[PDB]
């Protein structure tokens, strides 16, 4: 069990804060939130999108091979 | 006397901190006030009446537990303290109404 006052060693460092009473709860919330939203999504794409993708792919064809294995032509 | 004088303008009063972390120093100081009102105010004299009753606090005072302020009492018992002193600052029409102390780093979350 870890306490406040017992962590570690800071120094020289000034926080500034404001009351939430004095503040907005959603400041700037589409105007500044949807830029960050579509900084966030370029930043993960290219790591998140490619092995899912390939999911897709390997169940789209998999799906069509089984459904068309189920059917004759010759006897 | 002549032209371009300016009466003061009032002071907006914001709820907010200030922490100032600093390790190295043996001990905490902290102030905490909410908005009093100016110098003019009658309700000054029974806010300072208020401030009393709570009162201030030192390490070399006589009486630990005996002292009539609650908050001196259990600072002095509980060993939560090195000073307090209760405080109401006035300005015109504004002011700061409240307490500073120093103590240890494990003794600031029972002071407040």
């Amino acid at each position: 069990g870890r306490q406040f006052g017992h962590l570690t060693r800071v120094r020289h460092v000034i926080t500034y804060s404001l009351s939430p009473f004095e503040q907005r709860a959603f400041p700037h919330y589409f105007s500044k939130g949807i830029p960050n939203v579509l900084r966030r999504t370029r930043a993960c794409i290219l790591r998140v999108a490619p092995p899912f993708v390939a999911f897709y792919l390997v169940y789209t064809w998999g799906t069509q091979e089984f459904e068309k294995s189920k059917r004759k032509n010759p006897a | 006397d002549e032209d371009a004088v300016p009466t003061l303008s009032p002071c907006r009063f914001t709820g907010s901190q200030i922490c100032h972390r600093e390790d190295g120093l043996p001990l905490a100081h902290v102030a905490i006030a909410v908005e009093g009102p100016g110098w003019a105010h009658p309700d000054n004299v029974a806010l300072q009446v208020a401030n009393a009753i709570i009162g201030h606090y030192d390490c070399t005072y006589g009486g630990g537990a005996h002292l009539s302020s609650p908050l001196a009492s259990i600072a002095a018992t509980n060993k939560l303290c090195q000073s307090f002193q209760t405080f109401n600052i006035c300005y015109a029409d504004t002011g700061l109404l409240g307490a500073h102390f120093v103590c240890d780093h494990m003794s600031i979350d029972d002071m407040m």
